[PDB]
Parts: structure tokens; C-alpha cells; sequence
């Protein structure tokens, strides 16, 4: 039935699973592999999931990746093929929620491979089958969001979620620490400001170069700060034009765009993506096949190494999609931080012109929407009504998407968070799950609907 | 590249133009809302681990 | 589609998770719970 509480109650076992999500999926001990990768991979993961090891929920935007890439190279060769890779953009998106199960799986576990699996012995069981639930539950329902069942705040939710979460737990962990303050609050060493308290009151002021001693837990707050401001500026930003609205006769409403800010949703998105798609394959290679020279068999199979660092393959454009192993410390490389933000950018743009297509906003999807309502025929302008806002479609797209990309790049280098990723794309999530909330709810308010 | 560049500091230019930052009375509405945000989410987490943690051996009660 | 006619049509999706919950006790040290 529609109505509303029916439609909270499918966003609420689907949270719900999340939290059930919070103790399984890891196979917590014993021996095998089962346990998360590394620097980007975590963030798509979402949370603390086993204690410090997150595995659960990374499948269903790894699909995603596979998504945006064929589209936008758009395929005519070959005649009955270009019309598959057409369809292949929803139909892979299925296809590539198949892959994701069946070779992603490998991926998710291997880089904390704890030690070696086949070890053996009656004790999992239990484990098996939890993997087994979990693998049913999050795809029966990653199905029945992009189909049919959700509310607002499907996917982007647990994201949403999890980035405050993650700060609360990096915070209240143990790590180097001298001496607990003697409060512990609810749990820990909670808020940064205790941690500083431990003797007496103050002595944060105190250090060498007035950053080092608090340093890592002060870059965490500042990373913060720093998109705290710029995110603010861009969405408080409107393109008007929604002139003469509401059909002529005189009552109006304002129409707001989505144009910029629905193009931003697919670079932000981008981040994520990208550097997922660089390891999967660089894994991948060198499992799979021999190896002469490293160069030959690709650019990023160049160096696949363990290196200095979580950050695998020290060359190759994996090596400059990854920051320099120093958040911006060191950026006196030259060669890498020239091709971090170039690389990422022209990607990124490529991706919002995908979205365009038929995954996402274009102007005649919006057209037949506004002569149901009657919005006065965008003015006329007769074969108009459809110029207005087409022509203004994709330069606003290609644009509105494009400056993030770099500003992501740059946020890593003015002062990332300890992690690197999982604070960053995330929050660019918890500020938006707002504006969808309550503006596609109809509801006129901003107040409650949890479970209303 | 040079076609490309042309049209998107074009379009820039008329969208830095169009509106110019989030006119006060937004910018407390957007900020708070936020800060809201990340308090309901990041208390609810936190609270759980207070009862599960003395269990083992007590060392603040729960 | 789906073979069965409605996906949720009772609480037991849920059940299905429960005994995925329940496992956790033993063999997952969440609690400080035993390692093997």
C-alpha cells in the first residue's frame, strides 16, 4: 500500500539490516581471509562492521563503477554490439551486481588476510552460513531499492551514517595514549577535547611548530573545517530561470534546478569509483597471469608491490590516484601531484555527461513532467519550451560537476583525516541525504518522519 | 581542450553571477542542520558501547 | 522477477538475520567473546 509509514518501515529494516550488519560478515576469528582492504576500500564498506574490521555492505556501489565507464565510451562498432552496450548501462548494472558477488568477493577479502586460509577445522560453521544470509539479505534488497521499495534514503543512508560513526570510534580507540583522563564517558576516550585534558587542563598549546604533539587528532578536526565551509557556498547556490511558471494565469511557484547539483552527485561519486577500479584490476593481473617486465602488461601493473606503504602499486596511475603517503606533507614530488588532479578531473566530467543520457536528469524527461502541471511552455518560444532548458542542460552539467573533483584532491592535501578516504567522500553524502529527506517528501516541514 | 575550456569558464562566470553565497539567513539554516546531523548519528553509536564494554571487567559501570 | 509472489510478505527475512545475530556470541569477539 502507499503511505508514508509503509514507506519508512522498508528504509527501517533496511537500517535495520545495517545494524544487524554491525556484528557479521567478518569471521571475526579463527583463521582465512575475510576482512577488509586497505586506504579507499573501506569507505565503501561503511562503518565498523566486526570491531575494526568492517566487512559487509561494499558490493552494491562497486557495481556502480561498472555502470559509468562503457556509457560514456559509447560504443557503435560492430552493429548488434552497440545496441548491447546501449542496454548495458541498466542491464550490466545487473550484470555487474552478478560480478560483484562472484569476483569482487576475493577483493573484499584479501588485504587483511590475517593468516592463511584452507587452516581448516568444524569452529566457523556458523560463519559460513552468516556469509551465506548476508550475501541473500543485501542483494534481495540493493534489487528492491532501484526498483520498487525505499522511501528517501536508500543507499546514500548508511554512508550517511557511518562517516559520524567512524569518528566517534578513531576517537575513542585505543592507538598511543599515555593515561586516560579518569572519565571515560560512554565508552572510551570520546571527543578530542578530553583526550587533551589527561593532566590537569590544557597543555595543547605546547609542542614543536605548533601542531606536532595533538597533530594527528588536530588534521582530523581541520579536514573537517575545511569542507565545512566550501560545501555551504556551492548549495546555498541556485540558477534560476524557472520564468513564467505555473502556466501564465497568475499563481506561481519557483521552480528550483537540479541541473549543477544533480551532475554533482556522479563526481563525488567518482572519487569513490575510480580508485576502486585501478586495485581491483591490478589485483587481478597479477593473480591471474604471469608477469615479465612489470610495464608490459599494463600501466598500474607497473611496480604491483607491497611498497612503503597500504597504497599497493608504487608507479603507474594507481600510484598518483592515491595521495603521496603523507596527506600533502610531501608534495614536493613533482610528477605526481600534477597528474592526481588533472587525471581525476577530466574523468569525472566525462561521468557527468553519462548521467545526462537516460541514468539521470535531461531536459526532455523534464519537459512532459512540466505540461502536466502546465509551467506556462518555458515562455513558448515555440520549437522552444524544449531549447530553454535543453540547451542550458549540458553546459550547466559538464560544468557542475567538474570543480569538485579537484577540490577532493586538494582536500587531501591541505589536511586529510588519519584513514584518508572515509571521512571525505562520506561527508560530501551526510549534507545531501538532508535536501532529499524533506523536499521530495511533499510534507511542507523539515520536522519528523522516522517512523511517521 | 581549447573548445572545451572556453565554454566551461563561460558558464562559470554566469553561475558565480547568478546567486552569491548562501544570503545569511540560509547560511546559520544549512550550517546548524548539519552540526544537527552529525550529533544524532554520532550519539546513537556511542551510547551502545557504554553498556558493552564493563561487562567483561567494570571500568566505568553499564 | 521473483519467483515468490511478494519478497517480504512476513517477518522471517528478518528471522533469517536473527540467527545470523546469534552466531556472533561465540565465534566473533565483539564482547571480548572467546578466540579459537
Amino acid at each position: 500500500k502507499i503511505q508514508f509509514k509503509e514507506k519508512v518501515l522498508w528504509t527501517a529494516i533496511t537500517l535495520f539490516i545495517f545494524l544487524v550488519c554491525c556484528q557479521i560478515p567478518l569471521f571475526g576469528i579463527m583463521s582465512s581471509d575475510s576482512a577488509d582492504p586497505f586506504y579507499w576500500m573501506r569507505v565503501i564498506l561503511a562503518s565498523n562492521r566486526g570491531t575494526l574490521m568492517e566487512l559487509g555492505i561494499s558490493p552494491i556501489v562497486t557495481s556502480g563503477l561498472i555502470m559509468q565507464l562503457l556509457a560514456g565510451a559509447k560504443i557503435i562498432e560492430v552493429g548488434d554490439t552497440p545496441k548491447d552496450r546501449a542496454l548495458f548501462n541498466g542491464a550490466q548494472k545487473l550484470f555487474g551486481m552478478i560480478i560483484t558477488i562472484g569476483q569482487s568477493i576475493v577483493y573484499v577479502m584479501t588485504g587483511m588476510y590475517g593468516d592463511p586460509s584452507e587452516m581448516g577445522a568444524g569452529i566457523c560453521l556458523l560463519i559460513t552460513i552468516q556469509l551465506f544470509v548476508a550475501g541473500l539479505i543485501v542483494l534481495l534488497l540493493d534489487e528492491l531499492l532501484q526498483k520498487g521499495y525505499g522511501l528517501g534514503s536508500g543507499i546514500s543512508l548508511f554512508i550517511a551514517t557511518n562517516i559520524c560513526e567512524t569518528i566517534v570510534w578513531k576517537a575513542f580507540s585505543p592507538t598511543t595514549v599515555n593515561t586516560g583522563r579518569g572519565m571515560e564517558f560512554e565508552g572510551a576516550i570520546i571527543a578530542l577535547f578530553h583526550l587533551l585534558a589527561t593532566r590537569t587542563d590544557k597543555v595543547r598549546a605546547l609542542r614543536e611548530a605548533f601542531y606536532r604533539q595533538n597533530l594527528p587528532n588536530l588534521m582530523n578536526l581541520i579536514a573537517t573545517i575545511f569542507v565545512f565551509a566550501v560545501v555551504i557556498y556551492f548549495q546555498g547556490f541556485r540558477v534560476d530561470l524557472p520564468i513564467k511558471s505555473a502556466r501564465y494565469r497568475g499563481q506561481y511557484n519557483t521552480y528550483p534546478i537540479k541541473l549543477f547539483y544533480t551532475s554533482n552527485i556522479p563526481i563525488i561519486l567518482q572519487s569513490a569509483l575510480v580508485s576502486n577500479l585501478y586495485v581491483i584490476s591490478q589485483m587481478l593481473s597479477a593473480r591471474f597471469s604471469g608477469n615479465l617486465l612489470v610495464s608490459l602488461l599494463g600501466t598500474w601493473s607497473d611496480t604491483s608491490s607491497g611498497g612503503p606503504a597500504r597504497a599497493y602499486p608504487v608507479g603507474g596511475l594507481c600510484h598518483y590516484l592515491s595521495p603521496p603517503e603523507s596527506f600533502g606533507s610531501v608534495l614536493e614530488d613533482p610528477v605526481h601531484a600534477v597528474v592526481y588532479i588533472v587525471f581525476m578531473l577530466g574523468s569525472c566530467a566525462f561521468f557527468s555527461k553519462t548521467w545526462i543520457e537516460v541514468s539521470g536528469s535531461s531536459a526532455k524527461d523534464v519537459a512532459k513532467q512540466l505540461k502536466e502541471q502546465q509551467m506556462v511552455m518555458r515562455g513558448h518560444r515555440e520549437t522552444s519550451m524544449v531549447h530553454e532548458l535543453n540547451r542550458y542542460i549540458p553546459t550547466a552539467a559538464a560544468f557542475g560537476g567538474l570543480c569538485i573533483g579537484a577540490l577532493s584532491v586538494l582536500a587531501d592535501f591541505l589536511g586529510a583525516i588519519g584513514s584518508g578516504t572515509g571521512i571525505l567522500l562520506a561527508v560530501t553524502i551526510i549534507y545531501q541525504y538532508f535536501e532529499i529527506f524533506v523536499k521530495e517528501q511533499s510534507e511542507v516541514g523539515s520536522m519528523g518522519a522516522l517512523l511517521f | 581542450f581549447v573548445e572545451p575550456s572556453r565554454q566551461f569558464v563561460k558558464d562559470s562566470i554566469r553561475l558565480v553571477k547568478r546567486c552569491t553565497k548562501p544570503d545569511r539567513k540560509e547560511f546559520q539554516k544549512i550550517a546548524m542542520a548539519t552540526a544537527i546531523g552529525f550529533a544524532i548519528m554520532g550519539f546513537i553509536g556511542f551510547f551502545v558501547k557504554l553498556i558493552h564494554i564493563p561487562i567483561n571487567n567494570i571500568i566505568v559501570g553499564g | 522477477e521473483d519467483s515468490p509472489g511478494l519478497k517480504v510478505g512476513p517477518v522471517p527475512v528478518l528471522v533469517m538475520s536473527l540467527l545470523f545475530i546469534a552466531s556472533v556470541f561465540m565465534l566473533h569477539i565483539w564482547g571480548k567473546y572467546t578466540r579459537s
